């Protein structure tokens, strides 16, 4: 079984900003098996990056992640205040796939 | 015997046993121009397989030894849960991200190894 | 570890590619020019998922029928002349007799003739005066004295280098994974009938009937059914014509009616009465699974449109009949005869929906008899309220990829991919 | 489009049990899409219950015996649905269970791992809660 | 010393090849076939010898555009029936409201129609009685109801094996050595406008006004001229007609023009005052280099004659301009104002300069208003006395390779040879 | 030099040297396609020649030797009388009935030599 320890525990920055987002896994996956979310307070997370860097239809260009070995990063271009949330690193490595443990990025 | 694509579900390491299988079978008016226009595919979408091979040096053989060393980055399971756990379908996607560098690997690796031997026979 | 690389592995990718015929008087159908014929292996521990409404094979099979019909249509005789004004007197309201002012070899001269015409093609411009019925907007050519209309089997083999997949499940809905498959060079024999509402030769389910939709929650999408036993039927036109030869202009000659020779007795085509009760009553049974146990199936027949559509047509012996099916689709159900249907014949053509192009069938000197088979029906849902408990299936019909969607509702083409690298512990010197 | 509906908020009290279902608008079918059951604790990491996929239910390995994932496809009156019991419930088991869908049509996806999966359509949202 | 085979060395022979597109409702120029598009390496140290009028780029475009054009007005409709007589009069001398017989769907019947005619398609036969022009050397044959004339960027992409060479200089007069090429999978995008005596929507020059010409010393040769700053053109058309059909037989549709809705306001086209009279004088620096610094560069209006060669015809928003141009070319050199040029509308059209076939534009409901660039001009030089220092000038044109030839004067085809055998040390053993 | 098929009627040891001559000869609107798929028939004829010399090992060479043994059930003639008293068109009748055989006797000699020789790598 796979443990995240995401970090920041929180980031706090407003619009404008380059903002990344930090996630190491405990064994190497070596096929960029993860994923990322986001969600705003109350209502259901949102997939926007599956497989290290390919991003879902409709997700504006402005997102990208990065993979390599077991250091998982994801990065945020000229933040808009309305992308402000939580985010979450899920690998789908082995059985089961867990989750991470979540950063909010505060104003 | 199996047959074509027979061995489309088994282990890596029996599947490797049929390759002549599959390596004879990928070459062979309403109707008269369908026809003329799926032939010159067929042959030319072979021929682009057959100089990836002459590149790297493997011409007219199905297992060729070469001499990139397999990073540990690319995957890191040991033999026996290779060989004898996966099916290509199942190979072919872990490395999927890795493959457009190998073939860049393997380009350059025989193109060292062709100054090398020509170096040597001038002695 | 050392690279190794391995060249004939066994992965393939879906794609879409052009496929071509096998097939072992010209036929629309050119089998005159189709390769001949020639071989299915079983791919164990195997599962591919499936879909029959998201199929391509279909698409190619609609664009290569037309394309067929069309250039073998080309050649032959063009029949503008025939827009003029007609004097037609009754032959006894269904035939007519429609003699009229139409040209002759010699440019500067005219000729009367005259013809035998149904009331089909007819409508008239207000002995009486009339005109033929595809003259706004079409532009009839005749049919083409030595082409025939009869299916031919045709296999649609695929090129070297792509494999076709074949589900082997014998209770396939054409949706969702398919533990059996196998690899096929190329496919069983499609005979490209055209038909509406009853699908004519078919080809038999294994075990039981299945029935088979795009979105069953909608009421708008077409619901084949597939039999499991054939229900023949017997069609004839007992009445035997005689073909007269106008001459109307240098090697152009137009094929017409003469006379009738006996009494005039209408058309049609039985069934075996019992026989049709049984398998509505197979479809009943297997139609409750999807709509529910304490149902009232209430048939019903067909709502109304364009005669093409609203009436059973095909064609057999070279003559295109249109009979009404209404004592068929009868017989609300809750939880030696024949049934004898009047069909009506035409002439004058309009087959693949299209608007501005029509043909003209010369007459069958001739008694016409056909022996067919019924394997399956294109049904309909009327929308009620969502609070009965009665559904009524009126038969529909008319789109064309219907019927062949359900002979190639098993197969999928796929790409194969040969090259692969894997980690050795051999060394190239 | 695609839309997810899943029942009404619900109370009940340790040793009972509850189901919870959710009706799919948009599916296809359930041969072609695979479902997975997933829970958020009030203000916490996610969290994995089991999951239906080419019609054989799995779960988890801290909640095998305690719980039925079952679903129904479609039908001319409803769309395909799913359901939830959760058995021998306990003041644990308070949190909010989603619903959620991936596609399983092409195997070059990259959206699941051979049976591993990750999720793109979510539901929206129950909230059990137990207590006396 | 032993020989040693090298296979894929940088070797290279001049040749005569096959293009094809590649492009990213339907179109002529049929950017629904040709291959989608997807690149540029400097070659240092290689000097090659171009020449822009023994190109062969230029003789293969110009089929291609004539090829293309024919074959999107097959399919469609042939007016052969309005060769009739006519009887005409005036709308208020520019709309002729002509009237005649026409055929009806009807083989037999008559039919009385009208339509509004300009004068420039009627040529009266000795309310008058007029004929349509194309009548006695021309078939014509409708314009197409579905089919656009706008032009899109086609890249023109050799096959492999051969490559392209560009000339990456800024000041290349098409002809000596260009001591930068490149080597490019293949060209730029390329608009087919078809215009004469301007160049529209065309390719700045990177520096300064650029001369060019077969052979300066001989004044039956054009001179073609490159701008380096747009100089935009409006031409708008004020009428708001509205249109018709005409029934001419089964299946046929003859559009024609109905009423007028308004006043009849000639069409104009404003090019600025300040813009061309600024543009006009970089032209005259870069003339002076090849006439002498003394000389009177004089500019005139053109000649008179056929009645595309006189005139900037032209084809935006759907119909065919034929502007005057004589307010531009003016007064000779020495060492919120605008120009407004009159055009005459046509709609019967011969364009690539054959003979017996035609064409008729059906017309455009609405208003149609323009945006262009002027970037180029075709001049022409009077025959003088060789004695004198005055040079007059008169825009030509006509002729279409020197549109084209104004795009592809840098490239250049070749044909790789890659085998190659060499001298050295080693041996087989 | 007696050119293409020059040497048709010789004895097969003397109308073996001169392979060269045939191996060099055998790839190179009403006239519009009449042309068009006599070219195209020309290199399929040929590259599905060149796939059976890569699958027996016999890749780029003309005269080429294998391990399988001549079995004496399908020619029993010594070397005397096959290279000194035939021509290739008298000894092509003879074994046409056991040529589908040998043409899998070959092309599965050479698929347990790809292996073997990979075995003797790893050591
Ligand atoms: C196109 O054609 C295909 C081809 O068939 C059609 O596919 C068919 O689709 C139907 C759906 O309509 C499928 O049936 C459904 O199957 C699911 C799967 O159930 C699995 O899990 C069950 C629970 O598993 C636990 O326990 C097992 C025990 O070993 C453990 O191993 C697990 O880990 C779990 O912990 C399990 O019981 C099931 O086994 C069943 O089947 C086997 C063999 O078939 C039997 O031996 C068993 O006795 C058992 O019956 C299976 O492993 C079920 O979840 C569905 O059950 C619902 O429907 C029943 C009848 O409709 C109903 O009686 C049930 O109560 C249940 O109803 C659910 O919903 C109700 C309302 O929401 C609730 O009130 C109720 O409580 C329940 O929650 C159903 O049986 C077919 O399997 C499938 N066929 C194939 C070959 O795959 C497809 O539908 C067609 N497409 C279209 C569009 O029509
Ligand atoms: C096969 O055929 C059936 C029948 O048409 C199709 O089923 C329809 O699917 C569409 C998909 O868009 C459904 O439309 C959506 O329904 C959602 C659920 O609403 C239902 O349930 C709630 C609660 O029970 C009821 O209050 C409501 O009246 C409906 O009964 C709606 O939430 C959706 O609205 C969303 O979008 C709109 C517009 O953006 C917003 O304004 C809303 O706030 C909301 O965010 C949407 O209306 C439709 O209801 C289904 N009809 C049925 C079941 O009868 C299948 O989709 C089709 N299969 C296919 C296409 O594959
Ligand atoms: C060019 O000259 C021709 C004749 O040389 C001329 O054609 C004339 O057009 C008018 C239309 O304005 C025709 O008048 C019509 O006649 C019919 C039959 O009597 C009427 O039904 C028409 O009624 C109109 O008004 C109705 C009330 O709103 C409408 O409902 C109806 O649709 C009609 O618009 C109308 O009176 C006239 O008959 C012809 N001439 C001949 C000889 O037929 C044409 O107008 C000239 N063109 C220009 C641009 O001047
Ligand atoms: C470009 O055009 C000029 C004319 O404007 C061409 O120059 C002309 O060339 C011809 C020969 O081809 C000259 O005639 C020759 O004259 C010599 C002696 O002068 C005589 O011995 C020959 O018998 C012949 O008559 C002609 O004079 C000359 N024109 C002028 C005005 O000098 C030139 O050839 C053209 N360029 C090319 C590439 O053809
Ligand atoms: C890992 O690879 C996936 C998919 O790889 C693609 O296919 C391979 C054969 C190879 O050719 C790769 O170069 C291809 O990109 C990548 O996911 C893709 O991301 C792009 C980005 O927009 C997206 O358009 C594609 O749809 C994605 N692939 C699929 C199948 O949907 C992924 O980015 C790679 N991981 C990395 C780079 O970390
Ligand atoms: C020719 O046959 C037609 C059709 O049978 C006759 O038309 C009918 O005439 C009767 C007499 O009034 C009407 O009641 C019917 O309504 C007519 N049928 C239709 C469809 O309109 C016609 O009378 C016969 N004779 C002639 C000279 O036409
Ligand atoms: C349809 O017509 C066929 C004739 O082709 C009928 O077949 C005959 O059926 C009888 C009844 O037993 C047999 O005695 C005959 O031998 C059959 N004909 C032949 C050629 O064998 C059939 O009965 C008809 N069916 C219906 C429903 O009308
Ligand atoms: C097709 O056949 C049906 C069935 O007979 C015809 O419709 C019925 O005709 C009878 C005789 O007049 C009427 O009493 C019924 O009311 C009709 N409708 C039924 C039974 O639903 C029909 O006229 C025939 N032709 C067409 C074009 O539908
Ligand atoms: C209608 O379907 C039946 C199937 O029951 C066909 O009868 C069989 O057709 C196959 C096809 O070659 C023959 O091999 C069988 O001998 C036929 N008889 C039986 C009892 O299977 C019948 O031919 C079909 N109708 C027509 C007109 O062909
Ligand atoms: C199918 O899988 C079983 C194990 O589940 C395996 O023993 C068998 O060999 C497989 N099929 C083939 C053809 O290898
Ligand atoms: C292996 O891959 C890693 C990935 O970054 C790379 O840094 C390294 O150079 C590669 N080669 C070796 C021998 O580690
Ligand atoms: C190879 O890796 C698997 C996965 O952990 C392990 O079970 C196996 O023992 C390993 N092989 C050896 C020789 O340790
Ligand atoms: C044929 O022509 C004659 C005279 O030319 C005419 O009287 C007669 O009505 C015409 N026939 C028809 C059917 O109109
Ligand atoms: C053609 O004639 C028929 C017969 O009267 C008529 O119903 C139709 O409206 C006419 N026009 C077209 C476009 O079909
Ligand atoms: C169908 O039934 C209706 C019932 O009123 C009847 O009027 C009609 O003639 C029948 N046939 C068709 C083709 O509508
Ligand atoms: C259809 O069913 C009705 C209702 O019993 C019956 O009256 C009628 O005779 C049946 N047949 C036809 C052809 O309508
Ligand atoms: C019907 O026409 C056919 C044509 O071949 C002929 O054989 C047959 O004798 C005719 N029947 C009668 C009763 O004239
Ligand atoms: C029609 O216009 C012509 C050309 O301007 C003119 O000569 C003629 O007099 C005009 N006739 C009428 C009736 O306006
Ligand atoms: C139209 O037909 C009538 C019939 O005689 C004729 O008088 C008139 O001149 C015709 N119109 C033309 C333009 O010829
Ligand atoms: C041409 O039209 C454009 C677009 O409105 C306008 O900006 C420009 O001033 C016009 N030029 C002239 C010379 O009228
Ligand atoms: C050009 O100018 C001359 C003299 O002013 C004049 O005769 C002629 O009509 C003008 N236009 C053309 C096109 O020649
Ligand atoms: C001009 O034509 C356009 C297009 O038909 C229309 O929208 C506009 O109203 C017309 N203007 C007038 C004044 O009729
Ligand atoms: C004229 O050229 C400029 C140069 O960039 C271009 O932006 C402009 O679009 C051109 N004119 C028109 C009407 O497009
Ligand atoms: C033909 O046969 C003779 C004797 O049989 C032999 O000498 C000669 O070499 C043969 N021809 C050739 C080309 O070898
Ligand atoms: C030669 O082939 C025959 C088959 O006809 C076989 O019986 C025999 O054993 C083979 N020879 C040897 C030595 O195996
Ligand atoms: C081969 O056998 C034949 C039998 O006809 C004999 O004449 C000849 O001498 C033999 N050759 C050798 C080399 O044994």
């Amino acid at each position: 079984d796979i443990q995240m320890t995401q970090s920041p525990s929180t980031l706090s920055a407003s619009t404008g900003d380059t903002v990344r987002i930090s996630c190491r896994a405990s064994q190497s996956i070596t096929g960029n098996w993860v994923a990322w979310y986001q969600q705003r307070p109350g209502k259901a997370p949102r997939l926007l990056i599956y497989r290290g860097a390919a991003l879902l239809g409709g997700v504006p260009s402005r997102f990208r992640g990065s993979a390599a070995g077991t250091d998982f990063t994801l990065t945020i271009g000229n933040l808009q205040a309305e992308d402000f949330g939580t985010f979450y690193c899920q690998q789908y490595d082995t059985y089961p796939g867990t989750f991470g443990q979540g950063t909010k990025v505060e104003v | 015997f199996l047959g074509f694509l027979g061995a489309a579900g088994s282990t890596m390491g029996a599947a490797s046993m049929t390759l002549t299988v599959q390596a004879r079978n990928l070459l062979s008016t309403v109707w008269g121009i369908k026809q003329l226009q799926a032939r010159v595919l067929a042959v030319e979408r072979y021929l682009r397989d057959q100089q990836l091979l002459g590149i790297w040096g493997c011409s007219g053989k199905l297992i060729c030894c070469t001499n990139v060393p397999w990073n540990s980055s690319w995957s890191n399971r040991n033999l026996s849960e290779i060989w004898d756990n996966m099916t290509w379908l199942q190979w072919d996607k872990e490395i999927s991200n890795y493959t457009q560098i190998i073939y860049g690997l393997l380009e350059e690796s025989q193109n060292q190894q062709e100054k090398n031997e020509q170096d040597l026979l001038a002695l | 570890l050392w690279v190794t690389v391995y060249y004939g592995v066994p992965v393939w990718k879906d794609a879409e590619t052009t496929l071509f015929c096998a097939s072992d008087k010209h036929n629309v159908w050119a089998t005159h020019a189709c390769v001949p014929t020639d071989q299915e292996i079983h791919l164990e521990n195997v599962t591919e998922e499936f879909n029959m409404w998201k199929n391509n094979m279909v698409e190619q099979m609609h664009t290569d029928i037309i394309s067929l019909w069309d250039q073998s249509l080309k050649p032959c005789v063009k029949l503008t002349p025939l827009c003029v004004t007609l004097q037609c007197t009754n032959v006894t309201g269904e035939l007519k007799n429609c003699s009229f002012n139409m040209t002759t070899e010699l440019r500067d001269k005219k000729q009367k003739v005259y013809s035998l015409f149904y009331r089909l093609d007819v409508v008239q411009i207000n002995n009486k005066e009339y005109r033929l019925i595809n003259c706004n907007t079409s532009a009839i050519t005749q049919a083409c004295p030595k082409v025939s209309f009869e299916p031919i089997p045709i296999h649609y083999c695929a090129p070297a280098g792509f494999a076709i997949l074949k589900c082997k499940d014998k209770k396939f809905n054409g949706t969702g994974p398919c533990p059996s498959v196998s690899t096929v060079q190329c496919t069983h024999g499609i005979k490209p009938v055209v038909s509406t509402q009853l699908l004519l030769n078919g080809s038999l389910a294994e075990e039981e009937v299945m029935i088979r939709s795009e979105n069953i929650t909608n009421n708008a999408k077409n619901i084949l059914v597939q039999f499991n036993t054939p229900v023949q039927i017997n069609c004839t036109r007992p009445n035997n014509n005689t073909r007269k030869s106008i001459r109307i202009g240098p090697g152009q000659a137009f094929y017409a009616t003469g006379d009738i020779i006996g009494d005039i007795r209408q058309a049609h085509c039985n069934v075996s009465k019992a026989t049709w009760n049984e398998t509505l009553g197979k479809v009943v049974k297997q139609l409750r699974k999807h709509f529910g146990n304490n149902t009232i199936i209430r048939f019903a027949n067909s709502s109304g449109g364009d005669l093409e559509v609203t009436t059973h047509s095909f064609n057999c012996g070279g003559e295109f009949f249109y009979c009404n099916t209404s004592g068929l689709f009868n017989s609300t159900w809750i939880s030696n005869d024949s049934i004898t249907l009047p069909c009506r014949i035409k002439q004058i053509i309009n087959m693949w929906q299209r608007i501005g192009q029509a043909m003209y069938a010369p007459p069958i000197q001739g008694v016409i008899r056909c022996v067919s088979n019924i394997t399956g029906l294109i049904l309909t849902r009327d929308g009620g309220s969502t609070n009965s408990t009665t559904e009524t299936f009126r038969p529909g019909g008319g789109d064309m990829r219907d019927n062949w969607r359900s002979e190639l509702y098993k197969y999928k083409v796929v790409k194969i991919e040969p090259l692969g690298v894997a980690p050795t512990r051999c060394k190239r010197r | 489009q695609i839309h997810l509906v899943q029942s009404g908020t619900e109370v009940k009290k340790p040793g009972s049990s509850v189901t919870v279902s959710c009706k799919a608008y948009g599916v296809n079918t359930f041969g072609l899409y695979a479902v997975n059951w997933v829970r958020q604790a009030p203000g916490q990491s996610l969290e994995y219950i089991g999951q239906i996929w080419r019609w054989k239910s799995s779960a988890s390995h801290h909640f095998r015996g305690r719980v039925l994932i079952s679903a129904v496809d479609l039908t001319g009156s409803s769309p395909p649905i799913s359901s939830l019991e959760i058995k021998n419930l306990t003041s644990d088991d308070t949190a909010v269970y989603f619903c959620t869908t991936t596609s399983t049509y092409d195997r070059w996806s990259g959206l699941h791992h051979d049976g591993v999966m990750a999720f793109s359509s979510w539901g929206q949202g129950t909230l059990i809660s137990v207590s006396a």
